[PDB]
Formats: structure tokens, C-alpha cells, sequence
């Protein structure tokens, strides 16, 4: 249906020329998934990503169709979202939004995050599952890699599919039912997120100084890793983290439930990151 | 080591707490690792389970896609 | 789909009449098995796709179900 | 998709609660397969067995539904038959024959069967592989274990299938023919092999390998084909020309179930009453 494809896109991809459309473009990086652009909406000022691929020389296509099919009906302020997409020549052009400032991999490691500030992540990422779960997707990937912070100390989650990959080791993150080839379900996540919590506050990865296949043994039945210093956390904290780090899946905490959570409530403002972000952007690059 | 084809299933030894027609670098992986006898006699389907996925976290390429439930 | 299978090639010498490349536990298998020498070296193949059929059967958590023809 | 296995369920379960169309229930095994009652069907008397299974813990759901497809549609006297399925809250509820007795195992161990009453058993065994193979279905596991015996004589076969089981597994599989035991390629014929070698059991009394070492009896069928006889001398020439159609390594000379329906040994059979005082003598010697 290579035919048809280009027709299916056809009933999707919307009107007008995105080179009048968008200006001050900006070569990001360059790959199999095409050529990405930094760039700005003329109209409204949004600053976006614009994602030119190879189309006919490029692998499976309409289930990146799919995406655009689901995302494009359902937005969220706490995910890269889907923006527009457009035809020029023998090119389809994907728009994502594009969240400038930092990651919170950066964060983590060159500064000490407190639980206000972890608690305040924890229930935007929350609300991000919440949502990505509403609509059938699974992350898979939770990771501080893949939580963008603007310097607002707003969070957005990306790379969860194809379209909003990272527009530039070890499965620590991994829940035990996906590292022992098990059926598994959202929940994956809500084990994702127990680990990124726990590195937030550790200030760094679960298993660093373990070998590859020994973590994955130790995720497969120790389950949770072990802190430095388990004392000095709090109780609404440890608890929140063992909602999230229960190995029987079903009785394991849910996005939603997990929003009713006390340790939310402890939460700081966003804007309490902002220093902590700037001052991760002046070290690595 | 040469003439007949035959098919191996891997197996565990409760008793003498080893794997028994493991393939070589299953072998290999495994005692470098350190996952210590006691740990394998503890739950033995979690230690292939775990090689199974780490040897096939090489095959898979890292074109990431949309993941839907059920 | 036994990804916790794998191919192996065994082999027999007639002269010193002892199989190669034989699995360590086959091995340990035919030694008790009272299968004779003699037995051995009239049919090789025979005696490997028995240790084989025992080895599947051994590792096997089979529940029976309905089977039907090919 | 645990969504269309209960669209396929209520789409041939039946209407009605098993508590109301059967009665005097009393529980027989229990294990992982489910639990497994013997009930009687208040309007016709039919004696059943019901097989309260753990629902959605149970592994293989679309195998299970797929052989109440099959056995719905097709029904023989000497196999158990499938009666009904339910749905009791959130289990499957199956409903299987029921037939009180013993099982030939009991009867060979326990007496001396003659070639009247063997040819009589493998007649009825051969109906109910005929039967089977017709619906592309095989065995795997004839053996005196699994032929269920009325204290009629009336013979059922059962275990080949899930819905199907006791309402071995260490020692040898002596009843699996060659090409099974060298792990080849195999068919229905293997049934044929299987049957032979329960004649061979019934006329001396017991299974044959039994003092033997496991790999050595699979080496021996394996090239051997079949095992030493005792006394091959008491064996009539009819008896012998059937056992030889059963076991021929030859997968092609092997005769099939429905060649050897019209075998002679089957004409010198006794009825199936004959079987009775053996079976009595049997349990009775308790079993």
C-alpha cells in the first residue's frame, strides 16, 4: 500500500507551507529518523522541533501514522506534544513542541535534589502517566534522561514513542515483569518512576557499580536497590516510594492513585528548580 | 564435536544446583556475573530469564516506537 | 519457542568406540544408562536421539493438551 | 486479548446453573487443573464429572476453549464425551462422562486376561481411535492407565486431551513407539504402536521394561522395535499377525485404525461382559 499510505497521510497532514509558517530554523542533529530543526511559530511565537524525514527511503510508516492519529487528538502540558505535520515535496515534516533549559539527568548529578523539589517532579510525571495510560500508551522508558525541565521548572516526558524522540549501561529503570520477559502493563511505569525518584535523591543511577547481568538478577528478585542512607528519608516518602516499588504488579500503585498520595502534598514550586537547572547547564555540555 | 544435529533443552539441577546444556555463552556470562549458586538454586527461571533478555538486549535495534496495552 | 534451546553437533569414533562433543550431563547419562559399548557403536545416532528425547521430556513442564496431525 | 476469550466462552457455554441440572456432588482430585467433582444429572441420571477450574488463573485459555470446539461437535460411546461447560460466577465450568469401575490397569495386574477378552478391548479401543483420528486428533498416551472400564465391560478412552484427564511420568514410557522415542517426525500411527504394545501388556499381565533402566528400554525400542515376549509359544497365529500389524517399525506398514478393525484377532473376541468378574476380582482386591 505504499500508494495507499501516502493517501492515509494525505487526510491528516494539514494546509499550509511550514518554510512561511515557521521561522530562525536550526539544524539540531541529523540521522535515520530524519533531519531535526529547532524552529518558531511565526504566528504565535511557540518554539518547536521539526522532525524532516527521508519518507520513501525510510522503514515501517504507518505506525508513525498511528501516532500522529492518537496524538493529534489528545494533548497534554506534561508531554512533548504533536503540533502539526506537513508535505513539502517527497518529505513529511513532523512539528513537536520543543521545551528549551535542561535535563533532569543533569540536575540530578551536579546538584542535591530535596523531597519538595522530588515530590514536585513526581506528581507532574504523575499526571503525565495518567494521561498517556488514558489514552492506551505504555512509556516504557522512564528515565531522567527523558523528563525535559524548562528553566520554569516545568516537566515535560518525552520519548515515549517515534515522534517525540530525544531530539538530540543497564536497565536500572526496567520493572521486574519486563526484565524476566513477563506480560506487563502501565504499571511499568509507576516502577520506572520509584527508580527515578530514588536516583533524584541519590543523586545518581540505581546499579553503577554492578555488572549488566547481576543488576538485571537483582531487579528480578531483590526488586527495589538499595540507599545509601534509607534513615534519612521520611516516612510519606518511603512509603510513596514502595507504593511504587512493589513487585506484585497488581498490588502496586497506579498513576491515578498514586496522585492521592501524601508525599505530593510536600511538594515545592517548580520554580524552586531553577537554580538547580542553571547551575547544571554551566558544567556538562 | 562434528557429525550429528541434535537439539539440547537447558535444563537446572535442584540438587547439585547447576544448569545442565547451556549453551557457552550463557555459561560464560554467568559465572563472571557472579550470580552465586545459592542465588541460582533460589529461583533458577529468573536466572535464564535474565540471560534471555540480556542476550537479546543486542538484537533489537533502538528505533523506538509507540507501546500500546492490551 | 524455547529460546532456552539450542543446536549442538556430537559425534562418534568407531575405534575407541566413545561419542565427541557429547554434553556433559549425556555423558554422565550414558554412563549409567547400561546401554553397552557394543550397543553404542551398532547405532550412534540412535543412542543420541534417545538422550535427546530424555532430555526434553526431563525439562519439560508440559500440561497435556489436545494435539492434532500436521 | 483476555477480552474474546469470554466472547468465545458465552457463545457456547450453556444457560442454566450446574447447581439446579445436577446433583450429588462429591469432590475427587485437587490440584492445579481445577477441582474435579462426581455429579449426577437430575433429569436423565446420567452420572457426570465436573471440573471446577481456577478461571482466570489458569495458563492456556484459547487450547481449552479450542477442544470444547472440537469434542462439541462430535460425540463417540468409547471416549469420554464433553456433556456441558458453565460459568459459576468467574470459573469455566466443564462437564464430562462419568463411568464408574476401574481401568484395564487394575484388571491386568489383578487377573489373566485371555486373547477373547484382549481382542474384545482392542476392538473398542480401535473404534475410539478411529474415531479420534477422523478429527485429525492424536493420543500419545494408549496405555491400560488411561481406558476407563464400566463394571459393564463397556470401555471408554480418556486423557487425550485437557478436558479430558483423571475425573508414569518417572520410570519409562514404554507404550511410545520408535519414531516418537528418537524424537522423528510422527502421525496418528503412533496410537496403533501405542495399542500393541497394551495387547502385549494384557496377555503377560504387566507393562513391558519394567525391570529395565530407562535409556536402555528408549535405545531398545528404538532399534529392538518391540519387546521380549515371555511365552511368544501361547500366542495364536491371529493374535501374533495382529500384534506384528501394530508394531512394524515401518511407519508406512503400520497398519492404520481403520485396516485394523477389519483384522481377524477381532472376530475371535469375547463379549465385553466377560470382562466383569475380572473387573469385580480387581476392585475388590481394591483399586
Amino acid at each position: 500500500s505504499d500508494e495507499e499510505i501516502l493517501e492515509k497521510l494525505r487526510s491528516i497532514v494539514s494546509v499550509g507551507d511550514p518554510k512561511k509558517k515557521y521561522t530562525r530554523f536550526e539544524k539540531i542533529g541529523q540521522g535515520a529518523s530524519g533531519t531535526v530543526y529547532t524552529a518558531m511559530d511565526v504566528a504565535t511565537g511557540q518554539e518547536v522541533a521539526i522532525r524532516q524525514m527521508n519518507l520513501q527511503q525510510q522503514p515501517k510508516k504507518e505506525l508513525i501514522i498511528n501516532e500522529i492519529l492518537v496524538m493529534r487528538e489528545n494533548k497534554n502540558p506534561n508531554i512533548v506534544n504533536y503540533l502539526d505535520s506537513y508535505l513539502v515535496g517527497d518529505e513529511l515534516w513532523v512539528v513537536m513542541e520543543y521545551l528549551a533549559g535542561g535535563s533532569l539527568t543533569d540536575v540530578v548529578t551536579e546538584t542535591c535534589m530535596d523531597e519538595g523539589q522530588i515530590a514536585a517532579v513526581c506528581r507532574e510525571c504523575l499526571q503525565a502517566l495518567e494521561f498517556l495510560h488514558s489514552n492506551q500508551v505504555i512509556h516504557r522508558d522512564i528515565k531522567s534522561d527523558n523528563i525535559l525541565l524548562g528553566m520554569d521548572g516545568s516537566v515535560k516526558l518525552t520519548d515515549f514513542g517515534f515522534c517525540a524522540q530525544i531530539t538530540p549501561g543497564t536497565p536500572y529503570w526496567m520493572a521486574p515483569e519486563v526484565v524476566t520477559r513477563k506480560a506487563y502493563g502501565p504499571k511499568v511505569d509507576i516502577w520506572s518512576l520509584g527508580i527515578m525518584a530514588i536516583e533524584m535523591i541519590e543523586g545518581e543511577p540505581p546499579y553503577l557499580n554492578e555488572n549488566p547481568l547481576r543488576a538485571l538478577y537483582l531487579i528480578a528478585t531483590n526488586g527495589t536497590p538499595e540507599l545509601q542512607n534509607p534513615e534519612k528519608l521520611s516516612a510519606i516518602f518511603r512509603d510513596f516510594l514502595n507504593r511504587c516499588l512493589d513487585m506484585d504488579v497488581e498490588k502496586r500503585g497506579s498513576a491515578k492513585e498514586l496522585l492521592q498520595h501524601q508525599f505530593l502534598k510536600i511538594a515545592k514550586p517548580l520554580s524552586s528548580l531553577t537554580p538547580l537547572i542553571a547551575a547544571a547547564k554551566e558544567a556538562t555540555k | 564435536p562434528s557429525d550429528f544435529e541434535h537439539t539440547i533443552h537447558v535444563g537446572f539441577d535442584a540438587v547439585t544446583g547447576e544448569f545442565t546444556g547451556m549453551p557457552e555463552q550463557w555459561a560464560r556470562l554467568l559465572q563472571t556475573s557472579n550470580i552465586t549458586k545459592s542465588e541460582q538454586k533460589k529461583n533458577p527461571q529468573a536466572v535464564l530469564d535474565v540471560l534471555e533478555f540480556y542476550n537479546s538486549k543486542k538484537t533489537s535495534n533502538s528505533q523506538k516506537y509507540m507501546s500500546f496495552t492490551d
